[PDB]
């Protein structure tokens, strides 16, 4: 509740297992 | 500097 | 941001506004790092050569934003200032070396759907994504062309986001006359790369993040610092390195509790 224990997993996203439309594009630059 |  | 692109809702969730009070005008944009404290660039509180020298009252933030324009109701938040650090070692004089600040909130803001904080990178995941090539994201408010004010004291209705891949150093440094120091890193396409992007007028301070594979948490890399014009071929964007002054970081926070 202060940050850091859940920081940067987003409540619309991570934590609902959902991915946004262009995060895709990071993970492949980070592999290929 | 030089900030936009 | 040029060339980027509508953000999704609670895509960005520790994206940060920072406004002057008297006249109301969007300044810089900011990071949530936790419910108290605020991640910026250097510059946008403090550069002499544009009498700009910011004291706490004279600012506010809002977070939770996602139009430019339109009060979201029970979505966005207003936050006051309490104390605003600057880095001491913080060079304006020349290249904005060390171009990074921390504002303390007067008030813990309640984190939500759409306020969330991001993620300080450790060395792990500094030196596992820092790399020439790996993309990153920016975030922010900005101009969606280079104008004339540009480097000198149209506009989204909803925050933009672009990718950006981060560049090899030497090609930064060839790119541009000023110094560049390793407390800085540079991003954006090349020329024959064909893809575009990059921030512009008031998307400084922004985050540059970059999201882990490891433990899937969005680490922020960079602060949106300088750049020669908007978008540009051949010039890219300038980042505040956030891990090489994390030492900062940690210990002005620590002496007034995160
Ligand atoms: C910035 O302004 C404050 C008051 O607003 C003043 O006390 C301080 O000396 C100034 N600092 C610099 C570096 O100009
Ligand atoms: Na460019």
């Amino acid at each position: 509740g202060s940050g850091e224990a859940d920081c940067g997993l987003r409540p619309l996203f991570e934590k609902k297992s959902l991915e946004d439309k262009t995060e895709r594009e990071l993970l492949e630059s980070y592999i290929d | 500097a030089k900030p936009r | 941001i040029v060339e980027g692109s509508d953000a999704e809702i609670g895509m960005s969730p520790w994206q940060v506004m920072l406004f002057r009070k008297s006249p109301q005008e969007l300044l810089c944009g900011a990071s949530l790092i936790s419910d108290r404290w605020v991640l910026t660039a250097a510059h946008c509180l403090l550069y002499p050569p544009w009498d700009k020298n910011f004291t706490e009252n004279d600012l506010l933030v809002r977070i939770g934003k996602h139009s430019r324009t339109r009060y979201e109701r029970n979505i966005e938040k207003i936050s006051m200032l309490e104390k605003i650090y600057i880095h001491p070692r913080y060079n304006w004089r020349e290249n904005l070396d060390r171009d990074i600040a921390l504002m303390k909130l007067k008030k813990p803001v309640a984190f939500s759907d759409y306020i969330h904080p991001v993620c300080l990178p450790d060395r792990e995941t500094a030196a596992s994504l820092l790399q020439a090539g790996y993309k990153g994201r920016v975030t922010g408010w900005g101009n969606l062309k280079e104008t004339w004010t540009a480097n000198v004291g149209g506009q989204p209705s909803v925050l933009q986001v672009v990718n950006l891949p981060i560049v090899e150093r030497p090609v930064c440094k060839d790119s541009t006359r000023i110094r560049i120091t390793d407390n800085m890193f540079c991003a954006g396409y090349k020329p024959d790369e064909g893809k575009r992007g990059d921030a512009c007028e008031g998307d400084s301070g922004g985050p540059f993040v970059m999201k882990s594979p490891f433990n899937n948490r969005w680490y922020q890399m960079g602060i949106v610092s300088w750049g020669e014009g908007c978008d540009r071929d051949g010039k890219y964007g300038f980042y505040t390195h956030v891990f090489r002054l994390k030492k900062w970081i940690q210990k002005v926070i620590d002496q007034f509790g995160e």
